[PDB]
This record gives C-alpha cells, structure tokens and sequence, in this order.
C-alpha cells in the first residue's frame, strides 16, 4: 500500500488493482521480480549500444566465428551457436544460485534516507530501461523483417554521431 | 603450519584456497610428500628436455633396427616414433623404482621424504642445523619452480609460437 | 554523514574520511569508503596487522597514478625528443622509426617487455613484502626510495613539513597525470596520430587558404 518507490510525477499507479489484498510475501515476490527485470532491462540497453563501435576480438568457436563478424542486436541469437547459450545461462544460473563471483561488500552502509532515495532512484531508471528495451527489440525486428520499413535508417535511431 | 618450511619472504605462508584450515599431521605430510615428488620429477624432466633440446645426442642413443639417433626428435609430437616395448621397458623400470628401493625400507624418519635406504650417504652429518633447512627448502623451492614451468613447456609446445631463448 | 565538505558543496560525504590522510577534501558521493575492500578475499590479509580500507584504496590509487606519471611523458618524449640512437647494428629494421604509440608496441622484440615486466614484479613483491612486514603501520608508500631509513643515494632530507607540501604535491600531480594519460591514450587511438603531428598542423594555416604571395613590384 505504501513502501518504497512512490514518487510524486504521478503517486500509486494501480489501475486496474493487480494486488488490491494479495499478502506480504506475494507483494515481496512481486517487487523482487520488478527489479530483477528492470536490472536486467538497464544491462540489455547498455549492452545493445556497445558493440557498434567496440568489438572484443575472441573466437567463439576456436578457429572460425569471430566477434568480429557476428551481426549485432537480434540476429546474433542465430549466429550464436546454441553450445554458448547454454555455457553462458549456465555460468549465469551459477552466479545466482551459489554466491560465487558475488561479494557482499556492494551492499554498503547507507543511511536509511540514503538508502530509500537510492533504491527509488533505482527502480525509476529500470522502469524506464524496460520501455526503451522494447523500442529497441521492436525497431530491430520491423527492419530486419522488412529493409526499409519504418525509413529511419541504422541501429539506434538516435545518437546518430556513431556513424 | 605457520612456520614450517615452505613459508618464506617472497609471500611468508601462502594459503589462498584455504584447504588446511583444521588438520590434523597426515595431510601435511601427504601433501609434502606430493609435492616433493611432483619437484623431483618435474626436475628431471625439465633437465632431459633441456639437454634433449640443446642438440645434444647420445650416439648409443640407437634403438632397434638401426633407428640412428638423429632421427629422434623434440617433445610429445616427436616422442612418437621410439620404439613401443623400449618405452614398455621404461614405463616397467619406472613402476618398480616405485615398488623399490625409493621408499623408507629402513625405517627413518627424519623427515618427509628421507629414505636413504641407510646404506647410500654422502654425508649428511658434515652439515650444520641451518645448512639442512637452507638445503631442503633450496630444493623445495628449485621444485615448485620446474613443476610449473615443465607444464608451459608442455602448454607451449601444443600452443604453437615463438617462446624467448628457446627457439621453437 | 557530514553536509557541505570541501568539493560538492551541495552534497554530503560519509564519516570514514575526516583527516588523517593528504589531500583529502571530502570528495566521496559514492561511497566505497564504508565497505571491506581490504579484508574480504585477501589472501595475504592478517588479522590485527593490516591498514584501514581508505588506505588500501590510497595504495591502489597511488599505484595507477604512479604508472599514469610515467605514462605521459612516455607517451610525449619519443614524438618531438627523437628517437632512442638505438638500432645500430641491432637488426631492428626502422622498429624504432615510429612514433605513432600504439604503433611501436607491434615492432619491439619481446626482450624489452619481458625484462620490463620482471622488473615490475620484483618491485611489487618488495612492496608486498613492506606491506606485509609493516603491520597496521604502514607510512604508505613503502618500497623504500630516497628517504632516510631506506634507499637514498642523493641523501636527500626535509622537514616534516617538506615531507607534507611534497605528499600533496605528488597525489595532486597524481591524479592529473591519470586524467592526462586517458586524455593522450584516446586523442591518438581516435586521431590514428600523435599528439606532435595532431597539434603542429593546427599553428600556422592550412595551403588552400593561405594567400599566393606578394608580386608587387617596386621602384615604378
Ligand atoms: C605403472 C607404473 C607406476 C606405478 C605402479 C606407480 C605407483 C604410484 N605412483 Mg606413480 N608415476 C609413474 C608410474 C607409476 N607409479 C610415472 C611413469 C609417473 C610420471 C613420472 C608417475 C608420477 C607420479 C606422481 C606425480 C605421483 C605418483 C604417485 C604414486 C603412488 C600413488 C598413485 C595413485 O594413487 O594412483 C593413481 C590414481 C589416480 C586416480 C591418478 C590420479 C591422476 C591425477 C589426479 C590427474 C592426472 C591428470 C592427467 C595426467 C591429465 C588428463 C588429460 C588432460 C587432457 C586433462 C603409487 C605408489 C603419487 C604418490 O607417491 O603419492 C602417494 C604421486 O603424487 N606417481
Ligand atoms: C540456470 C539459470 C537460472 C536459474 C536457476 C534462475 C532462477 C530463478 N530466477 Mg532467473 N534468470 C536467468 C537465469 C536463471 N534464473 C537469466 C539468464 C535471466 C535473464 C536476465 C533471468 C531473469 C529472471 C527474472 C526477470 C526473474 C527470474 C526469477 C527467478 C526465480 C524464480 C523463477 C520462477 O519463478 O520461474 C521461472 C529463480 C530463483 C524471478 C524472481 O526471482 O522473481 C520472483 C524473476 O522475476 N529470473
Ligand atoms: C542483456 C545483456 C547482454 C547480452 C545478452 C549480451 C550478449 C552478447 N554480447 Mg554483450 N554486452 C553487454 C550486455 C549483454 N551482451 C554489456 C552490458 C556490455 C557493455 C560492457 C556488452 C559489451 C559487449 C561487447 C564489447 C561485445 C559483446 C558481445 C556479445 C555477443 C557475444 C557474447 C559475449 O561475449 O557476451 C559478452 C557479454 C558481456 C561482456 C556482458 C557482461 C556483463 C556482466 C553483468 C558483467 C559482470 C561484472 C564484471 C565481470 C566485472 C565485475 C566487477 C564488479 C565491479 C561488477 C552476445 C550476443 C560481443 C559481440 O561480438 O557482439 C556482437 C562483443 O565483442 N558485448
Ligand atoms: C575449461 C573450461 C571450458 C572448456 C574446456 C570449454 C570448452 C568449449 N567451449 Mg566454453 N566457456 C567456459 C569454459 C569452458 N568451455 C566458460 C567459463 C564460459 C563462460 C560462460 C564459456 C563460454 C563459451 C561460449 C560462449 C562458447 C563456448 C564454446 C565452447 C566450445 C568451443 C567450440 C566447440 O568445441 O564446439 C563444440 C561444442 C559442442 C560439442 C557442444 C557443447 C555443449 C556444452 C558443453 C554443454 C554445456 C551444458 C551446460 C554447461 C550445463 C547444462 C545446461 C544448464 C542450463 C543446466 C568448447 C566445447 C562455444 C560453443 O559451444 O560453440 C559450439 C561458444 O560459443 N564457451
Ligand atoms: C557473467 C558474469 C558475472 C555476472 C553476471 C556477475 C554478477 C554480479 N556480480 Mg560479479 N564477478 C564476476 C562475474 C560475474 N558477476 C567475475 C568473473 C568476477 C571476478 C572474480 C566478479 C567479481 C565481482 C565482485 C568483486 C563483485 C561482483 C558483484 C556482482 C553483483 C553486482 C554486479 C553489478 O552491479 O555490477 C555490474 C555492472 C556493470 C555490468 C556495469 C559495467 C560498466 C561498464 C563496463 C563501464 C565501461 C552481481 C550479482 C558485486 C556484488 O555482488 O556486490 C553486491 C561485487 O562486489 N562481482
Ligand atoms: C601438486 C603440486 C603441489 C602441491 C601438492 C603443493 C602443496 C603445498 N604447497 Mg605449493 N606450490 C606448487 C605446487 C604444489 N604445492 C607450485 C607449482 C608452486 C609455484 C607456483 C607452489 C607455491 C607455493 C607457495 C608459495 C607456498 C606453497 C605452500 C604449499 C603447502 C600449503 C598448501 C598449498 O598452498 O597448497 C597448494 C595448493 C594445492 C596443492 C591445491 C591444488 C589444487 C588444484 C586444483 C602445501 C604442502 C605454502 C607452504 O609452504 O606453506 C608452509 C606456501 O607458502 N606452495
Ligand atoms: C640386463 C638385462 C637385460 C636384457 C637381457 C635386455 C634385453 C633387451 N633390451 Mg633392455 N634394458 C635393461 C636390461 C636388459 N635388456 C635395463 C636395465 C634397461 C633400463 C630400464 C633397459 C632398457 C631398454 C630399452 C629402452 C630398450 C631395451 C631393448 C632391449 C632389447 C633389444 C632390442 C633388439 O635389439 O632386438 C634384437 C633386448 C631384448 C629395446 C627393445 O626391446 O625395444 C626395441 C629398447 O628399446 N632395453
Ligand atoms: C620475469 C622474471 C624476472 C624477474 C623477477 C626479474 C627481476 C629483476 N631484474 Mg630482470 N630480466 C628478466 C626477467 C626478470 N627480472 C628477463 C626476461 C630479462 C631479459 C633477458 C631481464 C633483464 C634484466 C636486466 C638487463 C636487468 C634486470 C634487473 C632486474 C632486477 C631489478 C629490476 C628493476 O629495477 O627493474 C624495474 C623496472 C621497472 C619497474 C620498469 C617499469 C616501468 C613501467 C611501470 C612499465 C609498465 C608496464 C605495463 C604495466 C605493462 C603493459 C605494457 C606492455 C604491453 C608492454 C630484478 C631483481 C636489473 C638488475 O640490476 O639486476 C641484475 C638489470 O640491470 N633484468
Ligand atoms: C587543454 C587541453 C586539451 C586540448 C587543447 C585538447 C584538444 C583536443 N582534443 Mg582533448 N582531451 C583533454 C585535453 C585537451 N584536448 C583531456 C584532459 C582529455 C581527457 C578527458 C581529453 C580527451 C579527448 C578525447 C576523448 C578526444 C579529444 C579530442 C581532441 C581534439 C578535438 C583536440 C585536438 C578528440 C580527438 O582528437 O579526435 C580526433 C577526441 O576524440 N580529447
Ligand atoms: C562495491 C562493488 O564491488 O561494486 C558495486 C558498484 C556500485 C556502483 C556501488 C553498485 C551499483 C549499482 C549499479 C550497478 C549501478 C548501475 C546502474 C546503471 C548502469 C543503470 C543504467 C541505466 C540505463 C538507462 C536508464 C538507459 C536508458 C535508455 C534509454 C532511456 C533509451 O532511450 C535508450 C535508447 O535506445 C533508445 C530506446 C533509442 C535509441 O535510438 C537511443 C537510446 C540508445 C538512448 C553495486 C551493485 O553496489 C556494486
């Protein structure tokens, strides 16, 4: 009902009253799972800008396929052979099971005001990298479907000192 | 364990792993054991391959059926051309020096290591306290070396490239 | 928290920095002073023997800031001070003929990387081991240069106010130094030049706008 991430632009945002009576526990999954998904929303903006000016040079399958010449945004998933997806969502269910390559130094001691704002701040930035994720996904598919729908040239419609 | 041997300037006791934590004695010494074999072995090695490399060749070097020396050549790739029964034999002796004399038949201990089969002494009185302890960890230390640097020497040569010195 | 510190006027700093350590003006929005960044994983790390974390983190910056020192005037002596006289009689092949930085480094026989690198090992296991032996009282710094007690052919001496100016000036020289080398590394990565061949152009004027010349003549 009130918790933290209310903020003024608008104040509670429950329309159609997904949670109304729910419990404790049910509203705790609920917010665990926004910033699980807004955590990794800000990763996949950060990550679909890099590699069109950056490109780490590692042969994938020793001897042929090259980074550098793997298409970039949802053309990889086909690329990409399905040996590296399964390693890498592996490592990655690695890393969240067991508490390898995590440190719990980056939990800090904030003050409790601090803190609040913080994860305000937090949850805010994810919601808005959930939006420009689906902008991004949705662009790439409408032109690689079709080449020249939607005549906005170019990965990344904005930012056009890139290329 | 804090200040046995092995725990010198360069890094004092050095355990990142952790994996002595609580012990008791066998693992400390099974451990020492180990490695003072993998040394003594991974010496040996490094110096065979190094006198192998050098161009230095036996002339009795000769196997079967003529076989002249100059035909043998360098590493794991050039290893496989030397007659299978001779490298038998070989791997026959090597087992029995493990059933033989390199163990502590006569019963002393002194320390992890030191069979001496009671009937072979140099000298080992002559020294002095701090001359045996400079001695053994010389030889630990002249050990962990090789050991590594044997396994580049085996990564190198299926790696491909032009190591320093040696030439390759 | 303390509010209003020197720098960032309008923020706040934790209370991990107070004084103590040289050129500290409060500047810490982040954090990364309130967490054990030198206790967690340390292999090397001794119970009632080691520093604070601020000053493992002072070591850190005092190690980059140190490298990025010498990195700028390496990146500036070769392009406008000449080439090393080397390459006589070494079979080099004009590897020494380039000036472009990030050129030189696919030119150099691996004697010189790998003499450079033991080097610097040998000097950060001396570090490690001053580290090491002087307990939760480490000067900082360490490795033992030209100061009394250590090292110090010059014999050079100061009074602790000297000692004082000469800390400040060294972190302050410190950090611009890294700033520089950031600055220097990417001009010529993006430019494909060096700082000399970017900056000279840029002094005089360019052929196609420059005027033909004077051809009055005189006496008439
Ligand atoms: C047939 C001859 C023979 C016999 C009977 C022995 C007998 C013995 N050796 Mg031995 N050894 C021999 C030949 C022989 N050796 C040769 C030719 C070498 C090389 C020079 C060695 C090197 C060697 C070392 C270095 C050690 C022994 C040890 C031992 C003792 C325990 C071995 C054990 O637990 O089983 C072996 C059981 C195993 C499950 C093998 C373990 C294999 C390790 C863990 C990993 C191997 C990785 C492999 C090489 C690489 C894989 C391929 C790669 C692509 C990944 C035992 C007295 C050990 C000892 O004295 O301690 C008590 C010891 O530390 N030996
Ligand atoms: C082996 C890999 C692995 C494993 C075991 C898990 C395990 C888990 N994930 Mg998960 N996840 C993974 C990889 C993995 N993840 C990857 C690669 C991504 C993409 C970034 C995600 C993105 C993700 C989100 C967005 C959410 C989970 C959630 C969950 C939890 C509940 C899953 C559920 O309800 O059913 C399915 C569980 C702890 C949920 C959670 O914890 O909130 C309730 C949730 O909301 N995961
Ligand atoms: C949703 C996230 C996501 C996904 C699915 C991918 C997927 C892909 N990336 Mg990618 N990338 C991402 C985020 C992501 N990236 C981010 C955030 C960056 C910026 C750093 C990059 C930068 C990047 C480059 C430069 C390259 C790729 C490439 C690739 C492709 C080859 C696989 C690979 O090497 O991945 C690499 C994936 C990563 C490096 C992301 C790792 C991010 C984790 C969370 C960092 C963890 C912390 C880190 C270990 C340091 C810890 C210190 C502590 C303070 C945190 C593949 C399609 C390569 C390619 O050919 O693309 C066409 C390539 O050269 N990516
Ligand atoms: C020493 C450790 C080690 C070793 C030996 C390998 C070996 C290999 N990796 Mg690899 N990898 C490792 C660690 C390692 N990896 C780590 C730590 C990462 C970071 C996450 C990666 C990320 C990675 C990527 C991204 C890719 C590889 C690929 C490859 C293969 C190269 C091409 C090939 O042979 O195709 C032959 C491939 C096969 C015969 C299929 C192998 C299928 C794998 C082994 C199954 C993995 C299952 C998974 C671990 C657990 C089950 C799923 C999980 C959700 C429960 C090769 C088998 C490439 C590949 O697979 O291309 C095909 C590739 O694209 N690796
Ligand atoms: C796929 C690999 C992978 C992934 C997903 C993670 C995931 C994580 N690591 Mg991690 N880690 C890894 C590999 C990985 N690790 C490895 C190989 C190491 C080295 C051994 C570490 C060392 C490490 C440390 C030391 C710490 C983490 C932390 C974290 C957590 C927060 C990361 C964060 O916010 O910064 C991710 C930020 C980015 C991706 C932004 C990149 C910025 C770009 C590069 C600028 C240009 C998260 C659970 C932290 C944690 O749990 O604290 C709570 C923490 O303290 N990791
Ligand atoms: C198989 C070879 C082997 C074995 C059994 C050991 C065993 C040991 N080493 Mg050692 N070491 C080795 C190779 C080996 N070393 C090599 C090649 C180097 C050079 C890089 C070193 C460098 C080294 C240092 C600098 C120190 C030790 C120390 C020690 C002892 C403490 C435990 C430890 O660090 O284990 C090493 C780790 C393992 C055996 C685990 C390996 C598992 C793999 C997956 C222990 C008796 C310490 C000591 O003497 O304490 C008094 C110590 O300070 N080692
Ligand atoms: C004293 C007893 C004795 C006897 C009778 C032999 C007899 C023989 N050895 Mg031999 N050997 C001995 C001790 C002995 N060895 C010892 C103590 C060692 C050291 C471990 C070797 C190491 C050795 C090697 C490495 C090779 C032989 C080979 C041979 C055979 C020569 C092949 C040949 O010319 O065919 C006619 C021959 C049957 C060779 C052989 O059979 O392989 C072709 C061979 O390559 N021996
Ligand atoms: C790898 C093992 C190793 C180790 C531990 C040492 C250790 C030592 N050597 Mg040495 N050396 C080695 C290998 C090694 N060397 C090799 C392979 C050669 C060539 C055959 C030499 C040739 C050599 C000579 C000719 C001399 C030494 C000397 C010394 C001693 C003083 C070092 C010094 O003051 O330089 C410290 C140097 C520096 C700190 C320079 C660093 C400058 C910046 C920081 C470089 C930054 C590098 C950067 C981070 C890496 C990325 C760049 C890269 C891509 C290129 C010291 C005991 C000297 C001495 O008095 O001993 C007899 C001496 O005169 N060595
Ligand atoms: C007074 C100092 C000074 C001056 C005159 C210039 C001058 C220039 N810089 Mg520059 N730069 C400086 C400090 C300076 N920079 C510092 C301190 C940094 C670090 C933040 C940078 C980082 C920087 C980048 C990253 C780039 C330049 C670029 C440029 C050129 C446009 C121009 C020659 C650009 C350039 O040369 O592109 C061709 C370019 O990409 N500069
Ligand atoms: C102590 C230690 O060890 O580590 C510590 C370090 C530290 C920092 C303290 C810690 C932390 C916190 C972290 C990880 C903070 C990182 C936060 C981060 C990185 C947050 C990204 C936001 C990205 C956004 C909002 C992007 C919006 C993107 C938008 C709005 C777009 O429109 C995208 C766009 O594409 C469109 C749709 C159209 C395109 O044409 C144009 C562009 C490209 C613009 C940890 C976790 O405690 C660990």
């Amino acid at each position: 009902e009130n918790e933290i991430g209310v903020l003024p632009p608008t104040g509670f945002f429950d329309p159609a009253g997904l949670s109304d009576g729910i419990s404790q526990e049910k509203f705790d999954s609920y917010r665990l799972a926004e910033l699980k998904h807004g955590r990794a929303a800000m990763l996949a903006v950060l990550g679909y800008v890099a590699p069109e000016t950056y490109r780490f040079g590692y042969d994938l399958i020793p001897g042929e396929l090259s980074t550098n010449d793997i298409p970039n945004g949802v053309a990889a998933i086909k690329a990409i052979p399905f040996g590296g997806w399964a390693q890498m969502i592996a490592f990655v269910g690695c890393v969240e099971t067991y508490g390898w390559f995590t440190s719990p130094t980056g939990v800090l001691d904030l003050p409790d005001d601090i803190l609040a704002k913080r994860q305000t701040a937090e949850l805010q930035h994810g919601r808005l990298a959930m939006l420009a994720f689906l902008e991004l996904i949705r662009h790439d598919s409408q032109n690689l479907a079709q080449p020249g729908f939607d005549g906005l040239d170019n990965l990344i419609t904005g930012l056009p000192f890139l290329y | 364990f804090e200040n046995e041997l092995g725990a010198q300037p360069p890094l004092g006791f050095f355990d990142p792993l952790g994996m002595l934590d609580e012990a008791g004695q066998a693992r400390f010494d099974r451990l020492r054991y180990v490695e003072l074999k993998h040394g003594r072995i991974c010496q040996l090695a490094f110096l065979g391959n190094i006198i192998t490399r050098a161009g230095i060749h036996l002339p009795g070097a000769i196997s079967l059926d003529g076989t002249k020396f100059s035909d043998i050549g360098n590493g794991w790739a050039g290893s496989f051309e030397v007659p299978k029964d001779g490298a038998l034999q070989i791997l026959f002796f090597v087992g029995f020096l493990e059933l033989f004399v390199m163990k502590d038949v006569t019963g002393e201990g002194e320390f992890v290591g030191d069979f001496r089969n009671g009937a072979l002494d140099f000298g080992w009185d002559s020294f002095s306290e701090e001359t045996k302890l400079q001695k053994r960890a010389i030889e630990l230390n002249n050990g962990r070396a090789a050991m590594m640097g044997i396994l580049g020497l085996m990564v190198h040569e299926q790696l491909g490239g032009e190591l320093p010195i040696v030439g390759q | 928290w303390n509010e209003a510190p020197r720098a960032l006027p309008f923020g706040s700093a934790p209370p991990t920095l107070d004084g103590s350590l040289v050129g500290d003006v409060g500047f810490d929005p982040i954090g990364f002073s309130t967490a054990p960044f030198a206790s967690f994983n340390n292999p090397i790390y001794q119970e009632g023997n080691f520093m604070t974390d601020v000053q493992w983190l002072r070591e850190a910056e005092l190690t980059h800031g140190r490298i990025a020192q010498l990195a700028v005037v390496g990146f500036i002596w070769p392009a406008l001070f000449g080439t090393f006289p080397g390459n006589e009689n070494f079979g080099g092949a004009d590897a020494y003929s380039y000036v472009n930085p990030l050129e030189a480094i696919n030119h150099i026989p691996s004697l010189a990387i790998y003499q450079i690198v033991g080097g610097m090992a040998w000097v950060e296991y001396q570090r490690v081991q001053r580290i090491k032996e002087q307990g939760k009282d480490r000067i900082s710094g360490d490795i033992g240069l030209a100061y009394p007690g250590g090292w110090n052919p010059f014999n050079i001496n100061y009074s602790p106010e000297e000692y004082a100016e000469k800390q400040l000036q060294e972190i302050k020289h410190c950090r611009l130094a890294m700033l520089g080398a950031f600055g220097l590394f990417f001009q010529a990565l993006n430019s494909g030049e060096d700082i000399v061949s970017q900056l000279s152009p840029a002094f005089a004027a360019p052929e196609y706008a420059a005027k033909a010349g004077y051809f009055l003549p005189q006496g008439i």
